[PDB]
RNA sequence: CACAAACGCGUCUCAGAGAUAAUUAAUGAUUUAAUCUUAACCUAAUUAACUCAUAAUAAAUCCAGCCCUAGAACAGGGCACA
RNA sequence: GAUGUUGGAUCAGGACACCCAAAUGGUGCAGCCGCUAUUAAAGGUUCGUUUGUUCAACGAUUAAAGUCCUACGUGAUCUGAG
RNA sequence: ACAAACUCCUAGCCCAAUACCGGACUAAUCUAUUGAAACAUAGAAGCAAUAAUGUUAAUAUGAGUAACAAGAAGCCUUUCUCC
């Protein structure tokens, strides 16, 4: 089908300006407790997940290192430690993770 | 009409999606906490959770045992599903799995990303959400409602 | 075209012909060239004409230039504050005398479309209609069907 | 006091109300008598609708007209009615209205027969 | 001022949540076991059976479907109806709504508070029962009038009746014109292109228009209908379980509004039943687990054998 | 174009506007049109239907009088012609001429 | 029928009152017999239409999220038990 | 400087000059069939063999298998055997 | 009664038209003299565009429509899953 007639202006406006198709403003934005950043209530803030998810990475590349294959996993649980720390006897019998930094505020030791 | 479907279709088809399970599945029992689009982790949710009743049928169960060793891609990884996942998992019933919805993707795509992992694995604690604590005004405001419920009784 | 352009309605300058009449006029001012032939008849009215005409209207300043103008112009001005606008260019004596005198007879008012022909205050001697002014009243006031 | 109108010539059994759903077989005729007898007010109100110019306030006069079957009317539009208007038509009256008076002063015209029974 | 997006469950503690469940919970069971004794109450007046009346209806809940014998041998299929919170809400006069019969407002099965809105809860906390799901209304004469905040059971219709049954039907959703109409399609092979399904000329070549009847692709199935000549055979007393004939419209566990048939043939059947309605305080007997029409296969039985 | 068609209409609208005015206010004396206006000639007043239309709109005292002159002039050639006689002029029924 | 569903080849269900047209009839005048009457008064008996009883629908504004027999989008129903 | 044409497929809208169902009048109507006239268009008006075929013939039925109008309805929905 | 381009009235620059035909003006250019802030007499011409499915350039409309692409997770180049 072939449009017989150049629309208006006028006409185009009310259709592309109609609030349907607007973008509409989402209410449900807050603050993060921790960095005072950004996020949606119902998901994690992207920033702290960051701190996350660099540290998660470094951690899998320092337990990438103590393997030396590409099948090797270990059966043991593995638990991580930190500048000054020591494996307890709970936690001992378990493959250890050695990593530099001092433990992170939001991490804990459990 | 799709009532009372209990599958999303995903990939080239019902073969396609079992295998993309399989790859979520194999990746999700190495690294034990792992991010991927929404849907596809919603859905890989209920087979993670059923391969650890079958890790608690024992490496001797054989049932258990080639169920394994297909949703495993990895062979290395049969054993750390029976000797490390399962054990660690005795009083939970169903409790093994957190499901959170992460920003959307950074890529030009933008997808709807979730991250989806093992409680009780060792890696950094994923940046849960908290309940307000009890010194909040409100909840403050029902702790009176609370020891008044008690002093009644 | 009436739908072009503003209206007004017929109007008096400070209610002016009224107490007395007052020439709405106020200066002129004619700019032309000794020179040039734009201006001829324009010169010749300065000769001959301009001087009467100053006689036949105290009331008006009449400012005359020649200076190196190519368009001939006269620039009326109101007591409104109004001011108009003319070209003289290339007319006769005749011409520009009839132009002047128009003028001399204007409001100052806009060239607008008016409205109505007829500017009146307060039209409505000795009454102005109302619905009830042919309607007879009842005893007591009463509606169509109130009783009491 | 609309349905007490009164219908000249048999007109209450020929002219009929057109209308029509839009869907197809969904055309009504309605006889005069019929639809009066349903809805008192229509007859009146479409006389009254079809009589004004045929533009938009039409519509909007339509709404200051109000029309009562018999009387009975809010207090509310009692209250604000200014004057009565003369009755249109001079209604005629039944035999039984008029005063004796009237009867006897009225000639008798013919002499019927005595012998004659009625 | 921006205000942001609340629900309940946002700020509360881990400790008040259970605290406010129970809370509410409790006030429920309080609330209905409250009003659970109607007759004592301040019961409005009870009227005789006049025979042009019209009793109230219920509100159910559509469990399942259940094959059902009759002392004849034939075999059929009934459904399994559940009243599960019944409570007359409000109550409007005759001539404040239809000017012919009064209205009575009738509520469905019982939902949280937390997700309904301020006027309702409002409107809830001023009778004392908790929400309710569906809201239905029934017309009803000047006799039938109950007290509103009263409960209603299954005992309200008696073995053998035709009862109505209104409710929303299965949402097919957008669906084409085969199925939404029953057209015929094109056939497949002989060399049709595009056209196997679609609805075929919709009009005439003069009209130059097409109908505002015309039926065409679209919306199917989520809107409201109403089955007549429903016979009812089993009442459960114990579990409040109508047992009602053949298919009932709507799919199963959704919300179901019951009445009498007012069917020209059952017109008068009220007489002998329940009305006001049916009242588990007042003739301070109890009725049998079940009653089952005169026709009906009991689950215990003789086994039937022809003679 | 449109505008000078217009032009042309205006006054034909104007003097429609003009007799139903003129129309109303002879009702409202229980009058109608075609009466009021004939019976007022007939009296040798020449009155425009725009000037009639203002006396009825500002002027309804000077209006009501004019009305009831066409009034008691109609009325007096009714029993003019009723009467079938040349001698009875009316106070109204006269024909003056000018001077 | 390899999904908790859809589906037919399967199961369930479907209605009173009024109004007429052509015809029949009864009382009965114009024309004192008769005559159903483009005469009144009441009347009767009489197709389909078509109106209407009756049924549907019918509580204005919480809605982030997550479920759903609700759904293309948007809307709709759920999320206190347990 | 194109109003794309027969037949079928789909979906029918309309008419009444009625083929069914319905209410009747007349009969060279006892009754059963029949034949004619009146009134009524809400609903219906089949499956096959042969022909591109519409007609038509034939097989079997049915309460009947109506006559028509819609660009000989419908090809920006299909079909081209013609 | 109401109702025209007819006819009155008050003023006038004082009476419809296609093809063909006669007349009076004038836009904008340049040249000759004037003019000088836009100019006036003449003389000349590539002398005036709401319509050629006109030519070139640019912009709209259809339309943000139709349409197009990158197997999965991770330790970032290792593993899987497929053809
Ligand atoms: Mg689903
Ligand atoms: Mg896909
Ligand atoms: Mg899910
Ligand atoms: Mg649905
Ligand atoms: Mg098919
Ligand atoms: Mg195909
Ligand atoms: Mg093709
Ligand atoms: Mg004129
Ligand atoms: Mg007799
Ligand atoms: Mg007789
Ligand atoms: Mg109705
Ligand atoms: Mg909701
Ligand atoms: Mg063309
Ligand atoms: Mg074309
Ligand atoms: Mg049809
Ligand atoms: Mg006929
Ligand atoms: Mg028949
Ligand atoms: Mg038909
Ligand atoms: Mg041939
Ligand atoms: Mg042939
Ligand atoms: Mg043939
Ligand atoms: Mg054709
Ligand atoms: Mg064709
Ligand atoms: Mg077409
Ligand atoms: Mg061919
Ligand atoms: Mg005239
Ligand atoms: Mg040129
Ligand atoms: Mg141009
Ligand atoms: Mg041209
Ligand atoms: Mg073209
Ligand atoms: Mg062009
Ligand atoms: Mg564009
Ligand atoms: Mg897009
Ligand atoms: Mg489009
Ligand atoms: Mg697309
Ligand atoms: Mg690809
Ligand atoms: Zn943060």
């Amino acid at each position: 089908a072939a449009p017989k007639n150049r629309r208006s202006i006028e006409v185009n406006r009310c259709r592309r300006r109609n609030p349907q198709k607007l973008i509409k403003v989402k209410n449900n934005i807050d603050v993060c407790p921790e960095c005072g950043h950004l996020k949606q209530k119902h998901i994690l803030c992207g920033y702290c997940y960051e701190k996350v998810r660099k540290e998660t990475a470094e951690i899998r590349r320092q337990m990438g290192k103590q393997e030396g294959g590409p099948f090797r996993a270990p059966t043991t649980e593995t638990v991580v430690l930190y500048s000054g720390e020591t494996p307890s006897e709970q936690d001992q019998g378990k493959r250890i993770i050695e990593r530099e930094r001092k433990r992170p505020s939001w991490f804990t030791q459990n | 009409i799709s009532h009372g479907r209990v599958f999303r279709r995903l990939g080239l088809g019902p073969e396609s999606r079992i295998h993309l399970l399989q790859n979520l599945l194999t990746g999700l029992v190495r690294h034990e906490r792992i991010e991927a689009s929404w849907a596809r982790v919603d859905e890989l949710r209920g087979y993670a959770e059923k391969l650890i009743d079958y890790g608690k049928l024992g490496d001797t169960n054989e049932r258990a045992m080639r169920m394994a060793d297909f949703w495993l891609t990895e062979k290395d990884l049969i054993p750390k599903l029976f000797q490390v996942l399962a054990p660690r998992f005795q009083g939970q019933n169903g409790g093994y799995t957190r499901m959170l919805q992460i920003p959307n993707r950074n890529e030009q795509d933008r997808a709807k990303m979730a991250v989806i992992e093992y409680k009780g694995n060792c890696l950094p604690p994923l940046p849960l959400p908290r309940r307000d604590s009890n010194l909040t005004l409100l909840n403050q405001l029902l702790q009176g409602l609370r020891q008044d419920q008690e002093a009644s009784s | 075209t009436a739908r072009g352009t503003a209206s007004r309605f017929l109007t008096s300058v400070l209610h002016n012909g009224l107490g007395r009449y007052v020439q709405q006029l106020q200066r002129l001012s004619f700019s032309l060239s000794r020179d040039a032939p734009s201006s001829r008849g324009a010169r010749e009215f300065v000769e001959r004409e301009v001087t009467d005409f100053a006689r036949r209207n105290p009331g008006v300043v009449i400012y005359v230039n020649p200076r190196p103008c190519c368009v001939p112009r006269v620039v009326a001005e109101y007591l409104n504050g109004a001011v108009r606008e003319e070209s003289i260019h290339c007319k006769s004596v005749e011409e520009i005398a009839a132009l002047v005198q128009k003028l001399a007879d204007q409001s100052g008012l806009d060239v607008i479309r008016i409205r109505k022909p007829f500017h009146t205050d307060s039209p409505s001697i000795q009454g102005q209609w109302h619905p009830f002014t042919n309607k007879p009243t009842t005893l007591g006031g009463l509606r169509p069907r109130e009783v009491q | 006091n609309t349905r007490h109108i009164a219908f000249s010539g048999n007109k209450w059994e020929q002219k009929v109300y057109s209308s029509h759903t839009g869907y197809p077989g969904g055309f009504r005729q309605v006889t005069a008598a019929q639809l009066h007898q349903k809805d008192p007010v229509a007859i009146v109100k479409l006389a009254i609708y079809g009589m004004l110019p045929k533009n938009l306030h039409r519509r909007t006069m339509m709404q200051r007209l109000h029309l009562f079957p018999d009387e009975d009317i809010p207090e509310d539009i009692l209250k604000n009615l200014v004057e009565e208007l003369p009755q249109p038509r001079k209604v005629p009256r039944r035999l039984d209205e008029y005063t004796q008076e009237e009867i006897e002063a009225f000639p008798r015209v013919w002499s019927p027969p005595e012998d004659y029974r009625l | 001022h921006g205000k942001s997006v609340t629900w309940w469950d946002e700020h509360l503690s881990e400790e008040n949540v259970p605290f406010v469940k129970q809370l509410v919970s409790d006030e429920n069971k309080a609330q209905l076991a409250s009003k659970l004794c109607p007759l004592k109450d301040e019961p409005w007046p009870i009227h005789p059976w006049e025979p042009g009346s019209s009793r109230v209806g219920l509100i159910a809940l559509k469990l399942g479907m259940m094959p059902l014998w009759t002392k004849d041998g034939q075999k059929h299929v009934v459904t399994l109806l559940q009243v599960q919170d019944c409570h007359v809400l409000k109550y409007t006069p005759k001539e404040n709504h239809n000017g012919r019969m009064a209205a009575l407002t009738v509520g469905g099965k019982t939902v949280s508070h937390f997700h309904k809105s301020a006027s309702i809860l409002e409107f809830y906390q001023e009778l004392g029962l908790p929400p309710k799901q569906k809201v239905k209304i029934f017309n009803v004469t000047e006799n039938a009038v109950i007290k509103p905040g009263t409960p209603l059971y299954a005992a309200h219709f008696r073995p053998g009746q035709y009862v109505d049954v209104t409710a929303k039907t299965i949402g097919k959703g957008f669906q084409g014109v085969m199925r939404r109409w029953g057209f015929k399609g094109q056939p497949a092979t002989h060399g049709q292109t595009k056209t196997h399904r679609r609805p075929g000329a919709i009009s005439t070549g003069d009209v130059a228009r097409v109908w505002p009847g015309t039926k065409m692709p679209g919306q199917l199935g989520n809107i409201d209908r109403t089955a007549f000549g429903l016979k009812v055979w089993r009442i459960n007393t114990k579990h409040n379980i109508i047992y009602v004939n053949g298919s009932v419209p709507g799919h199963k566990n959704c919300l179901v509004k019951i009445k009498d048939s007012k069917l020209p043939a059952y017109k008068d059947f009220c007489k002998n039943l329940p009305f006001p309605t049916y009242f588990p305080d007042g003739d301070e007997e109890a009725l049998p687990e079940d009653l089952y029409d005169e026709n009906v296969c009991q689950p215990g039985a003789p086994s039937i054998t022809f003679t | 174009v449109k505008c000078t068609r217009a032009r042309r209409l205006k006054k034909r609208s104007l003097r429609t506007l003009w007799i139903n005015r003129i129309t109303a206010a002879s009702q409202e004396h229980g009058l109608k049109y075609p009466a009021f206006i004939i019976n007022l000639i007939k009296c040798q007043v020449e009155l425009n239907r725009k000037v009639l239309a203002d006396l009825a709109i500002y002027e309804p005292k000077t209006f009501k009088s004019l009305a009831a002159l066409a009034k008691r002039r109609r009325e007096e050639g009714f029993a003019a012609a009723l009467g079938d006689g040349k001698e009875p002029d009316g106070i109204f029924s006269r024909v003056v001429q000018h001077r």
